[PDB]
This record gives structure tokens, C-alpha cells and sequence, in this order.
């Protein structure tokens, strides 16, 4: 209360600081690269990431997905973004895929915060006529110490993963993430169940892969150790979860 | 003559120009001898209309001699129905200075619509009083004045872009506070002085001021004779102010 | 006053006991003709953020 200002006028700078916009980076995939003519529903997934942080709110994105490429235009997505995070993604389910229009196909996102629209053109994609199967995947894995091993020994396990039909080489890209269970934990559950939490993506149970425009075949390398005695057991598990 | 977008439809026929310009909307300039160009020309038109750009046609005639094959297509312009509203900040990298040095003042505007895509740039004379010399112009047609002369520049909106950059550079004489203003007026080659009028009715001020501080002064002392004697020769003291 | 620095005297007693021997002398002090002012510069670094 009693305290006096040293001087009678408020300062301010000869000069301002200039506060931008925050840019926006939308990247965008469909989970089945091949979908089928019905055989299936897509459901495009659509991730953005914001120029900078959020402060003390979610931030609410809005997804609008006027075309498909081929004619129609379902409802859009609204999206949140964690006070601290950055990121958000978007999810568009649409079934109704026809082999009408010849191709290659492509599709334009609009992602809207504060009415400011940034529009993104996605890659081309195809699809299968109808009553074809869909392309499935094929897992082996490779073990490179070889059984018989000891507690503590390094045991690497290589799981090579194919696919029934090449990826379009038209350019899109399949990020695939191998969920390995090393056969001594608490025994997971089914692979519903497989998806745990992770700190760091590239850790000793998950590893992310990204199958090229063009290519059938890659690998995903794990190397993990052992801490207890087993005779007749400790069965690697694998799974792969596209995202 | 001329018409951009303002009534009616061009005068499709050659001649119905020429008639156009042989009456009361033509309008004649003179080249004299000896020189490439000529007189300013100047109509008016009223717009109430509002909405995207348009683009007017000119036709001109020598003695029923019509210059350009179909017409002089004018440059793009558009019409808006609000006023655009312009805003100003102001910088200083020198923040405080000593006197007769140099300070940098910089000036950043922002236009509320954007500079036509399809049209020219638009140039803008900015005019500068530091605030410690005279009593600077206070009428728009004294604003448009300050010319180049080292207190007036000349700066342009690029087409699309509505952000612009302007310096000066005032090398304050009295110590103290300078606190300056700036003036924008639409630097067309036209540019009346008379008729000019200001885009800043209120004439935008810094908030902040410049400071000028007083001149040091460094000294040196030396003396001819290292070792004088007494009674021989005057010892002479040279000293050196900087 | 005015000039140069100065200093006091602080003096505390309990039931008579005295603290410090001779006294506390106070730190020094100097006393002004006119209120003094402050001159200010103000800078960024990142000017644009
Ligand atoms: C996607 O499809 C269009 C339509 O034929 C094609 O012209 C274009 O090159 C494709 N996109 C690529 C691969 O750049
Ligand atoms: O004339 C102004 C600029 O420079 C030239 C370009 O076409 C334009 O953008
Ligand atoms: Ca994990």
C-alpha cells in the first residue's frame, strides 16, 4: 500500500512484437490401401499438427471432406487437441467405393480452427472391383541367436511382413507398428488388447515401419533379453497394427 | 475518352467512340514540340455499385486517328464498400542515442483489405517528423510536401500482400524527448497537393519517444618539452578534446 | 542537508541491557537536491514470434 512508483509514467517500448499465425501440417492416410467395391468400409484418418502448444483449453478442429474423388460427401469431424499437445487426428468412415470413375483417386481436406481454412490434396489411391478378395498380410519371423539360450543373452527376432499385393504405385505409404510379446510377461490378451501404451515409439516393444509406394516386403527387427529359466516355452508373439 | 464499369455498356463501334470522344465525355490532351508526353488528363466517376474488381476500356483519338486496335484496356480495380482502414507500429533498434547521431525509425502498416491480385501495386509517400525539429505540416497538403528531401518516402503495397516497411533515419540535435508522427497519402504519379487528402485523419503518433542523450567528451594531455627547465622555456600544455 | 554521505545512529536497550557496544551505525546513506530519473531502452530479440 505504501510503496511509491520510482517513475510517473508507464513505460513502453519504442518498439512491438509482431504475433503471428500458428501454420497447420495435415497429413493424411486410408487404412486399407486396396479397399474393395463394397467388400469393406475405408475410414481415412486424417492427423494435424498445429504450428505451436496449446494454453490451459483442448482446441477444437473441424475436418471437412467435400469429395471423395468420386462423387459425395459425407458429415464432418470435429477433433480436439490436449492442452499440452499438438496433435489431433480426424476419421471419415465411407463404404460406398465404386470402380465408376477410371483413376487414380484423390481427395482434398479442409481443417478449419478459428474460421481459417488450410486445405490439403491427398495422395492418389485405388480400388478393387467387386467380389475380389482383399489383399491380406503374411508375418515369419527370424530368430538370430537360436534356441537353445540363457537368462540375460541377447535374443534379436526379425519378423518379416508381406503383402498378397504390392502397394499402388501411385504413392501412398502403409505405416505398419510391430507390438511384439516376449512370451514371459503377464500374457496379454487377445489383439484388441495387444495396443498398450508406449513413452517412446521407437522402444523395445514397439517399432514403427512404413511399407514404400512400391514395394511389397519389409522387416521389423527387435532385440530384447530374457530374465527367467524356462524348459519347453517363452513363445514370441507378434502383432501389427496399422497407424 | 473513357469508361470503366460505371454506366452502361462499351460503345461497341469504333465510331460510336469517336462520337463519344468528339462531345462533352472526351477530353483533349497536347503534346508540345520537342517533348515525349503530355498534359494529365483526368475524368471522374461514380460508383454504386460495390463488390470484386473491374477493368474499364480507354479510347483515344488524332484527328478521328484511333490509337490501340480495340481499346486501351485500363488496369484491374475493384470497388469496395467500406473505406479500407490502415494501421501503423513503430520501432527503433537505437532506442537511446547521444546527439548528431543517426537512429533507425521504422514503421510497419497493415491494411485491412488486401491490394488488388489482378491490379498494379500501390504506392504510398509516407512523410516523418521527428518531433524535435519544427513544428511539422499540420494540413494534409503539407503533408504531401515532404518530399524525398530526406523527411518523405515513397513505399508500396505489393498486389496481394497487405503489410508494408518504411525507414527513416533522424539524427536528433537537442537532448530530450523526440516523439514522432507519420502521415500515409496514395503516392500516384498524379499526386496533387492541393486536393490531396490523408488515409490517417487523427495523424499517426509513436506512443513511444526517442531519447537524445548528451555528448561525452574524451580528453588527452601532452606537453612539448618532457624534461623543461625552470626559468628557460614555458611549459606549453596541449591538451586534446574528442 | 545535502553534500556528501552521512550516517546515523541505532541504539536498542532491553530491561536496560544495551545491545552493541557503542551503537549500530546504519549503512550509509546519501541525501539529494532533486528526485532523480530513470532513463529506459527496451529490446527483443526475437522480434517476430
Ligand atoms: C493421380 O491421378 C491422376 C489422374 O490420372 C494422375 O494424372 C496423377 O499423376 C496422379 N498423381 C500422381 C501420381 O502424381
Ligand atoms: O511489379 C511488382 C512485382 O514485381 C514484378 C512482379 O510481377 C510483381 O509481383
Ligand atoms: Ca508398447
Amino acid at each position: 500500500a505504501t510503496t511509491v512508483g520510482f517513475l510517473s509514467p508507464v513505460y513502453t517500448a519504442p518498439a512491438f512484437a509482431t504475433v503471428t499465425a500458428a501454420s497447420y501440417t495435415i497429413s493424411s492416410y486410408l487404412n486399407p490401401v486396396t479397399p474393395v467395391a463394397g467388400g469393406a468400409a475405408a475410414v481415412w484418418r486424417i492427423v494435424i499438427t498445429r504450428n505451436a502448444a496449446v494454453t490451459a483449453s483442448a482446441k477444437t478442429l473441424t475436418c471437412q471432406m467435400p469429395d471423395n474423388g468420386q462423387g459425395g460427401s459425407p458429415a464432418d469431424v470435429t477433433a480436439d487437441i490436449a492442452v499440452g499437445g499438438t496433435t489431433t487426428v480426424c476419421v471419415f468412415s465411407i463404404a460406398g467405393y465404386t470402380t465408376a470413375t477410371p483413376g487414380p483417386y484423390f481427395a482434398t481436406v479442409n481443417v478449419v480452427d478459428g474460421a481459417v481454412t488450410t486445405s490439403h490434396i491427398t495422395k492418389n489411391f485405388t480400388v478393387l472391383a467387386s467380389g475380389t478378395t482383399a489383399p491380406t498380410y503374411a508375418v515369419t519371423s527370424v530368430v538370430s541367436p537360436a534356441t537353445p539360450v540363457k537368462v540375460s543373452t541377447p535374443v534379436t527376432y526379425t519378423f518379416t511382413i508381406t503383402r498378397t499385393t504390392a502397394v499402388p504405385a501411385g504413392g501412398i505409404p502403409q505405416p505398419i507398428i510391430c507390438e511384439f510379446f516376449n512370451g514371459e510377461g503377464t500374457a496379454p490378451a487377445s489383439a484388441a488388447a495387444y495396443w498398450r501404451v508406449s513413452t517412446t515409439i521407437p522402444d523395445a516393444d514397439t517399432v514403427v515401419a512404413v511399407m514404400a509406394p512400391g514395394e511389397t516386403t519389409t522387416t521389423c527387427t527387435f532385440t530384447t533379453y530374457y530374465t527367467t529359466v524356462s524348459a519347453g516355452g517363452f513363445t514370441a508373439k507378434l502383432m501389427v497394427f496399422g497407424e | 475518352a473513357f469508361f470503366g464499369a460505371d454506366t452502361g455498356t462499351a460503345p461497341a463501334d469504333l465510331a460510336a467512340w469517336l462520337t463519344a470522344a468528339n462531345g462533352a465525355g472526351g477530353l483533349t490532351a497536347t503534346i508540345l514540340p520537342s517533348s515525349i508526353p503530355s498534359d494529365i488528363i483526368s475524368f471522374t466517376r461514380t460508383y454504386a455499385a460495390a463488390a470484386a474488381s473491374l477493368q474499364g476500356k480507354l479510347q483515344c483519338f488524332i484527328g478521328s486517328t484511333p490509337l490501340w486496335d480495340p481499346y486501351y484496356p485500363t488496369p484491374v480495380f475493384q470497388v469496395l464498400a467500406a473505406a479500407p482502414t490502415y494501421t501503423l507500429s513503430a520501432s527503433v533498434t537505437p532506442a537511446v542515442v547521444p546527439v548528431d547521431t543517426a537512429t533507425l525509425w521504422t514503421y510497419n502498416i497493415i491494411r485491412s483489405v488486401p491490394v488488388p491480385a489482378g491490379g498494379p501495386s500501390l504506392p504510398i509517400l509516407c512523410s516523418f517528423w521527428d518531433g524535435k525539429t519544427g513544428a511539422a505540416p499540420t494540413t494534409d497538403a503539407g503533408w504531401a510536401a515532404l518530399a524525398g528531401s530526406a523527411n518523405g518516402k515513397g513505399t508500396s503495397m505489393a498486389p496481394g500482400s497487405t503489410t508494408a516497411t518504411c525507414s527513416f533515419t533522424p539524427s536528433y540535435s537537442t537532448t530530450g524527448t523526440a516523439t514522432p508522427t507519420l502521415q500515409l497519402i496514395q503516392n500516384s504519379f498524379a499526386l496533387d497537393a492541393a486536393t490531396t487528402v490523408g488515409f490517417l485523419s487523427p495523424v499517426y503518433t509513436a506512443p513511444a519517444f526517442a531519447t537524445v542523450t548528451a555528448a561525452s567528451y574524451t580528453i588527452s594531455s601532452y606537453l612539448n618539452p618532457v624534461t623543461p627547465v625552470a626559468g628557460g622555456a614555458a611549459a606549453v600544455w596541449r591538451i586534446v578534446i574528442t
